This record gives C-alpha cells, structure tokens and sequence, in this order.
C-alpha cells in the first residue's frame, strides 16, 4: 500500500542519478494508478510526497544541468496533466500539494538564486499558472512575494513592474489569516 | 459584475441561446456555478462551472416531436 | 382486412367541416415559408431548423422537384408530405406517357387537388395536414399556386404559409410589386424569412429553390450562403 | 384540447395534435432499454445493453441486432413483437429491391420505404401504429458510413451520433458535448466514446456479458457482430 | 374508461389492456412445464380430473405438430388446437416447398408472426393462449421455445407456465439440465409438479408427460407407461 511505493522509491533512488528520468516517466503511470485509489487517507499523501519529491530530484538533475528551459514546461504541464490524469486536481488535493508545489517553489526558491533571466521567467510563467487554484489557495503565501518582487528586481525598480504588484494585494488577505507579514 | 469570471469566459454564448429564461434563474446560474467553484476549492470561476451549471438549471428536453413541422 | 367504409367527417349544425378546421390549425402550427414570382421565374424559400447539432441537414430536403420545371415545398407535417409528393411524381408521368409533353402546372394542381378532396371525403381516414406551394415557368410565364387540406387552390402573386403568415402577408404587401427580378425576390424572401426567423440564419437554416425559363433547380449552400451574405 | 375520439383514434385534436402516436412514443420507453449509435470517419458502431434475468433463459436468444442484408445491419428498440415484424418487412423490401434493380439498396432509400409503410398506420384510422423504433447503418460509395433513425411516426433523418431509448435525452446531451469539439474520429475512438456514452449516462462500468456491439468498417463492409473476447479487449483497453 | 376495448387503441400511458387481459386468462389454465435435458426435451403437463365421468385420455393439452416437433399448450383449448392446426399446416408448407424438416427458429418465427397479426385490429381479438415448443435435431441439438399471447418468443433451458408459474420455476433452477440425460429428467420433472397443486386446490390430478430426443430417435412420442409408473413410484418420496 505505502510500503510498495516505499520499496519502489527504495529500489529507484539509486536509479535517479544513474538512470534517466524517462523511467521516472515510467513511474508516473504506476504511481498514478496509486493516484487513482488512495484507499487509505495518509498513504497516497506519503506517496506523492515521494514521487513529487523525485520530480524535484529531476530538478536536481535537470535544472542543475543545462536541461532547464524546455524540461520545465515539460514538467509543470504534466503536473497539471497529473491534475487531470486520474482524479481531478491532483487526485485528492488534500494534505498532499502542500508538500508538493511549495517544495517545487522551494527548489526553485533555491534556483531563483541560481539561474539567470533566460529561463527564470519561464519558471515564473510555470508558477503563475497555479494562481487560480494551485499555489496560493490552501497554505502557500510569502513565496509569491519575492518573485513578484524579483520581477521588479530584474530591471531594479521601474514604474511598470512596480505597478504589476497590484493584481495580488487585496485578495489573499482572505487567503491566509495572518496579522503581521501580510500587512 | 461581482464574481471573478477568470479572464476569458464568454457570456454572449449563453445570451444567444433561446427558450424561457427568467430574471430569477440567472442568479441561480451564477450562484450555483459559484458553489461549484467552491466545491472544486477554486477561488476564481472558470467556464466549465458555467457550462455545468447552465444545463444543471434549465432542464427541458425538446417538447417538440419534430415531425409536426 | 378491410376499412371502415364511412367518412369520419360530417357537417356541423353550424355547417362546418370540423376535421378540416382542425387540419388548418395543424398547418398553422407548421414551419413558416414563403414564395414569390417576379417576371422570370418563381422563388420558393422555407425555414428549416435542425433540433440539435447531431442531425445531417444534407440528408432530407424541403425543396422538392417534380419534373424538369416544377418544384414544390410545404408548410406542415412531415410524413404526409412525401406520400402526395410521390403521388404527384406519378401523375406527371401518367400525363407524359399520354401526351409526350411536360405537364402544365395548373393541370398538375387539378389532379393533386382532386386527390386531396377525394381523400377528405373517402371513408375512414383523417385528411391531410399540409399546405403546398407550387412553382413553374410553363409557356414562358411563371406560375405560383397554393393548395390547402380542403382541396381548393389559388393563384397567388406572392404569399406565405406556416407561422406568422398574417404578418408575412402584410410585409409582402408593403414589400412586393409587379416589377422585380429573381434575385430581388431572393433578397426580399430572405427578408421576410428574417421577419420571423431565429437569431442565427446560416446557410442551412433555410432551403431555396428557383424556377427559370431554363427550368426548376435547387440552390447549394455555397451561393445560398452568398445570398444570406450581403443581406439584411 | 380534446373533442370526440381524438383520444382514441388517429384524427386531429382541436389543438391540431394527434394523441395516439405521441402515446406510442413512450411505448418504446416501456421496453426498458437504451441504445447508442456513433458514425465514424470510416466506420460505424452500434452498441446497446441486454438484460438476461434468469439462468433458465438462453443468453444467445436476446439479440436486438439484426442482419438485414449482407452489408446492412440494424438494431431495434421498443417492443419485440412489433420490432421483429418490422425486421421481416425490411428484409422483404430489401430483397425486392435487389430483384427489381440488381444492386444493393441505399440505406436512406430503405429507411424511406420503412417510413412510408409506417406512415400508413397513422394515416388510417384503423390500425395500431407499431410502438417500436428503428435504427440502421450502412456503408455507401461516395458517402462512407451513414446512420439513419426511423420513428413510429414516419419521420427519419441522417445523424452523426445517435441515441434512442430511456436515457435518450441525457445521452444526446452527452454526445453533443462529445461531437462539439469536432475531433477526427478513428475506429477505437468511436468505440470508446460509444461505450463511455451509456457507461457514464447509465453509470454501470459493466463486464462484457451484458451488452452487444455491431459494427461496420470501410475495409470489410460486411455487417458483423463482435465476440465477447474482443469486446473485453476494447473494455480493458478503455480501462486505462 | 373506454380506452380498453379495441386491439387498436392504446392506453393513455401507451399500452394495450386487451393483451394484458388475455395474458391474465393464461394463469387460470393449470400448469404447463418443460425443460430440455442434455440430449433431448421433456414436456410435463399435470391434468386436473374434473369429474369421474370423463374417460382417461380425453381432451389432451399436449399436442404433436410434426414427426419431431412437439407442442404443449396452456389457455383456451380451441384456440390452442387452432394454432396447432395452422402451425402443422405451416410445417407442411415448409416440407412441401423446400424438401426437409423445419427448424424451430423458423417455425416459432412464423407462428409468432401469425399470433402478432391478431394484435392490431378491432375486427379480431388476441388469442388467450400461451404454449411451448421444443424438438431435437441431430444437426442442431435440442431447442426449447415458448410463445406468449402477445407473440414474443425466446430460447430456454427451461420454462414454465400455468397457475403456479414462479412456484414452479423456483425449483427448476435447482436442477442441472446441462449434463443430465433425460432418464432422471423424467423423475425430477415429475417431482417438481408432484410438489404443487395440493389436495386443497385439486381433488385429483393426472400426470401427462411428453418426450423427445435421439433416444426417441428424433421422433416425438409420449412416454411409455412403465417409466411414468417409475415416476409415480418416485412420487411419494416427497412426503419426507
């Protein structure tokens, strides 16, 4: 149930660096068949922690090497496709995206420090797709702020990107009940 | 004028269709579709909620038996 | 077996044929259509909406030819139309085998109207529930005739049947005159169909056939779409 | 709304209606069945369910698919006693076509003749209009596949997707959403959409024993009926 | 009212009460059962003794259509034997025209169309009969068909009509007709009607059994006396 994904992860974490991610693409269907059921509550959560974690391992290979700009829109487009493969909106969308996409922007929070302006705005369009439902609706906030800040930090403070903050100010006051940092 | 309605969703595609629509039921269209976006846990309304909610509300078959004309 | 051998239509104490009176209401519930003759030939136009997108509009037709030079449309119900269509298809052939000449349109209307009146008097049948529009340019001059379920006929300059024909005849009264052309009758025919049409008038919401001195024919949705184009 | 015997025989209402045929429409819905037909780009698929309630009854004797001609098959909805008689009429008219003309009848011509025969029953005031419906398929030169439905009222039309039965309106509401995307449809695409139509409207997710599938394809124009093995192949092929 | 007089008038919800009434008259006929074994068909008729003044072997509800085709009926006896006459004549048309014996699928088709012919007109009534047909072929095995008053037929591994229809067919499915060579079928078919039509309802009954198969060399005949005396020997073990 959970030990099956634990022993495939056990059997393939060596194969992450050694083997190519086409077999990760040959692990998304079987763990997607596990994404069909989720017969127990916590099991599929602990699964998609691992498989969405190995997608971040494919970031630790891909976005570490030059294989970045094409494979990102390979990645999140089949993440949204994974939101409609089996069950809609990442199968359950309970207790399991919080460890997934917050970790995606945690990795690319450690690649926004790394990579330059040629693919990093493609990463920005890869994360601005999760605005309407995905990224900031449940738990995430305060990670969008430094990248919409970083859009200002590219040219270092023009007028128009400083005006591009206005789309996200008043709304997510509702999104997270917090009294200090939102202010 | 009070919802989110994404960016793209046409209204005139629903305006142009005929048959007995009231003044009250449009509130149930936008209302029930908003409940459907809440059911989907999505704070911005998309077009599929409208397409499901419209046929959810209207519910008439043809009442025709087309060989009359 | 055998039928009933009595007519189910009698005279009222008011002196009315009640089944024919109801059949006229069944015609009045039919699809609207109109027809105009103008100085070279007759233009017939109908209003044909599919009930859904699943249908093939290229399968069935409202505009139906009868010979080289006679077409015919209706305003009424479906299956009663095709039977007397096929009857008229026969009757032109029984004319032509005798006389070796294409039939005069009036002589066709005599026989079809006789079929309908014989059928509404014959025993044990409901009468027909359609009304027809008949076109053709025999001996140069075009002709335009309209039948009824009772079996009479008339020689209309231009008229309309179906729904809202009481408005359409006023629009044709304020619209038509003697001196027009075929394409002008096309344009005002699309206008009077647009008087009571639905919101969208595409190439397949209608069906239009025409007569000429060249004879009767039927349009394709290419030039029918070009007629709905640059209209209204 | 009513006067005289318009509630009893085939005459006109004061509203201009006639109540006998529209009584006879839901007589099809008293059969307890729903059938789906889909035209493809080079093929045509008929699919319907079947209900064998007992082990004492032969499962091979409930087929609502009927081979009319060597290249024409059909499915029947409504009541069985009228339906099989209508099948007999269709076979006889097709054979008479081939004798009088020496080639295969077009399916719209045949459906035209069946609609003409069905016109007579509502046309007279004596006979009981056969309460059963009619759906055909056919491969035609310079037309490919084409599907026609004949009602008991005598009306017929060429379709692209076709549903008939109890769940008919809901199934057509599904199929118009399926066809409105206007995708080019291959064989197993039409099979998969045809199965998921009544599989989602009826919401069954069956095993291959309760249905039956007839098909015809531009390659082999013979009307054939599928084996439950290859039905299962399309079924687990549909179960990703 | 008034919607339930002709065989040409529908109900306002769209059916015919006349056919349902003639079907209702079937369950006043006593009991007609019959199953096919692995290698033949056995009919079973229990027969009520009305008075002692009747002679044994009178008014048999068990017919013989062809050399191989057998008939057991339940309904009005005159209409039943009338149907036996036109069916027997129909098989005479088949052999007279084509030169061999009629199959059951064609025969029940023709008879069922003839029954359906009397379901349309105010001039005639429907039949008040239902009956079973079954025979054996060396090229086609054994068949078992049953015809309702409406005119719908099906294949069966077993069927039962009469008063206690469900209370008869409930016990038939306990058997295993797929393997039993009708030798023990005689005793069990005897027993499943021995357990019905109690002495409260009936004064006394009469066993009447028919029998066909390649053990009967394909020809249809009645059971011999000794075998049904072994069935009546097998009767009074049901008291335990």
């Amino acid at each position: 149930m959970a030990d099956g994904g634990s022993e495939r992860a056990d059997g393939r974490i060596v194969k992450m660096e050694v083997d190519y991610s086409a077999t990760v693409d040959q692990r998304l269907p079987e763990c997607a068949k596990l994404a069909k059921e989720g017969r127990l509550q916590e099991v599929i959560e602990t699964l998609l922690s691992l498989e969405k974690q190995t997608r971040t391992a494919s970031d630790m290979v891909s976005t570490s090497r030059i294989l970045v700009a094409v494979v990102k829109m390979c990645y999140e487009a089949k993440e949204w496709d994974l939101l409609n493969e089996n069950i809609m909106l990442l199968s359950k969308r309970r207790s399991q995206l919080k460890q997934a996409v917050a970790k995606m922007v945690q990795q690319c929070c450690t690649y926004v420090e790394e990579i330059t302006d040629l693919p990093i705005k493609l990463r920005l369009i890869d994360t601005l797709r999760m605005v309407t439902e995905g990224k900031i609706y449940v738990e995430i906030e305060r990670a969008r702020l430094t990248k919409t800040l970083a859009t200002i930090k590219e040219q270092n403070g023009d007028v128009k990107e400083a005006a591009s903050i206005l789309q996200e100010l008043q709304v997510e006051t509702y999104g997270s009940m917090e009294k200090k940092e939102r202010v | 004028s009070k919802m989110n309605l994404s960016e793209e969703v046409d209204l005139e595609d629903y305006v142009a269709r005929p048959d007995k629509i009231s003044g009250a039921d449009i509130n149930s269209i936008c209302q029930e579709s908003g409940m459907l976006a809440v059911r989907e846990n999505r704070y911005i309304v998309l077009a599929k909620d409208f397409e499901k909610a419209y046929k959810t509300v209207i519910k008439k078959d043809e009442q025709e038996h087309e060989f009359y004309k | 077996e055998r039928g009933y051998s009595f007519s189910l239509t009698t005279f009222s104490p008011s002196g009315k044929l009640v089944q024919i009176e109801y059949a006229l209401a069944a015609v009045a519930g039919g699809a609207p259509s109109v027809g105009i003759k103008a100085a070279n030939g007759v233009v017939l136009a109908t209003e044909k909406k599919q009930k859904s997108i699943l249908y093939d509009e290229r399968s069935v037709h409202k505009v139906e030819p009868i010979t080289k030079h006679i077409g015919l449309v209706y305003s009424g119900m479906g299956p009663d139309y095709r039977v007397l269509v096929h009857r008229a298809r026969k009757l032109a052939q029984q004319y032509y085998l005798v006389y070796q000449e294409p039939i005069p349109t009036a002589q066709l209307v005599q026989r079809v109207a006789s079929v309908m009146q014989e059928y509404t008097q014959s025993g044990g049948v409901r009468p027909f529930g359609v009304s027809l529009l008949i076109c053709g340019w025999n001996e140069g001059r075009p002709y335009l005739f309209q039948s009824d379920p009772s079996g009479a006929y008339f020689a209309w300059k231009a008229t309309a049947m179906g729904k809202n024909y009481v408005n359409g005849k006023t629009f044709l009264e304020k619209r038509y005159n003697e001196d027009l052309e075929l394409e002008d009758a096309i344009h005002t025919a699309i206008l009077t169909l647009k008087e009571s049409f639905e919101g969208q008038m595409t190439e397949d919401n209608i069906e239009v056939g025409i007569c000429n001195e060249a004879g009767f024919r039927r349009l394709t949705p290419t030039e029918v779409k070009d007629y709905l184009a640059a209209i209204a | 709304s009513s006067a005289g015997f318009d509630r009893h025989i085939t005459i006109f209402s004061p509203e201009g209606r006639l109540y006998q045929v529209e009584y006879a429409f839901k007589a099809i819905n008293q059969g307890g069945l729903t059938s789906v037909a889909v035209r493809g780009k080079d093929c045509a698929v008929i699919v319907t369910q079947k209900k064998v309630p007992d082990k004492l009854l032969d499962s091979s004797t409930v087929t609502h698919l009927f081979k009319i001609t060597e290249n024409i098959g059909c499915v029947m909805t409504g009541m069985t006693a009228d339906s099989r008689s209508q099948v007999q009429r269709a076979r006889y008219e097709a054979a008479n076509w081939k004798y009088k003309y020496g080639y295969e009848i077009p399916v719209d011509m045949l459906c035209k003749r069946i609609a003409d025969i069905s016109q007579v029953y509502t046309q007279n005031a004596e006979m009981r209009p056969l309460g059963c419906c009619m759906i055909l398929i056919g491969i035609d030169e310079e037309q490919g596949p084409q599907v026609y439905k004949c009602d008991p009222a005598g009306y017929y039309c060429g379709f692209k997707a076709t549903a008939a039965g109890v769940k008919q309106t809901e199934s057509t509401s599904f199929l118009e959403k399926k066809v409105k995307k206007k995708f080019d449809w291959t064989f197993e695409q039409t099979v998969e959409t045809a199965i998921t139509c009544l599989s989602t409207v009826l919401s069954i997710d069956f095993k291959p024993s309760e249905i039956e599938v007839g098909v015809v394809t531009v390659e082999n124009p013979k009307f054939r009926i599928l084996t439950e093995a290859e039905i299962d192949a399309h079924l687990v092929a549909l179960a990703e | 009212t008034g919607y339930d007089l002709s065989a040409s008038t529908f109900s306002p919800d769209g059916r015919v009460f006349q056919v349902e009434y003639a079907m209702k008259a079937v369950e006043n006929s006593s009991t007609a059962i019959g199953i096919r074994c692995k290698d033949g068909v056995v009919f079973g008729v229990e027969k009520l003794v009305l008075s002692k003044l009747y002679e044994e072997g009178s008014n048999k509800r068990l017919f013989n259509v062809d050399r191989h085709v057998g008939m057991a009926v339940a309904g009005l006896l005159a209409d039943a034997r009338s149907l036996a006459d036109i069916a027997r004549e129909e098989a005479s048309n088949f052999r007279s025209n084509f030169g061999y014996n009629i199959p059951l699928k064609h025969l029940a088709d023709r008879v069922a169309m003839y029954v359906h012919a009397y379901t349309l007109y105010s001039a005639v009534r429907p039949f008040g009969c239902s009956f079973m047909l079954g025979s054996y072929s060396v090229n086609d095995g054994a068949q078992l068909y049953m015809i309702d008053p409406s005119g719908v037929s099906y294949g069966y591994w077993g069927c039962a009509i009469g008063k206690a229809r469900q209370a008869a067919k409930t016990e038939i499915e306990k058997l295993q007709m797929k393997e039993m060579t009708c030798r023990d079928i005689v005793k069990e078919v005897a027993k499943i009607i021995y357990i019905v039509h109690d002495e409260v309802k009936d004064k006394a009954f009469e066993l009447e059994l028919s029998w066909v198969g390649e053990l009967t060399n394909g020809r249809h005949e009645i059971v011999p006396k000794d075998i049904r005396e072994e069935a009546e020997k097998y009767a009074k073990e049901s008291l335990k």
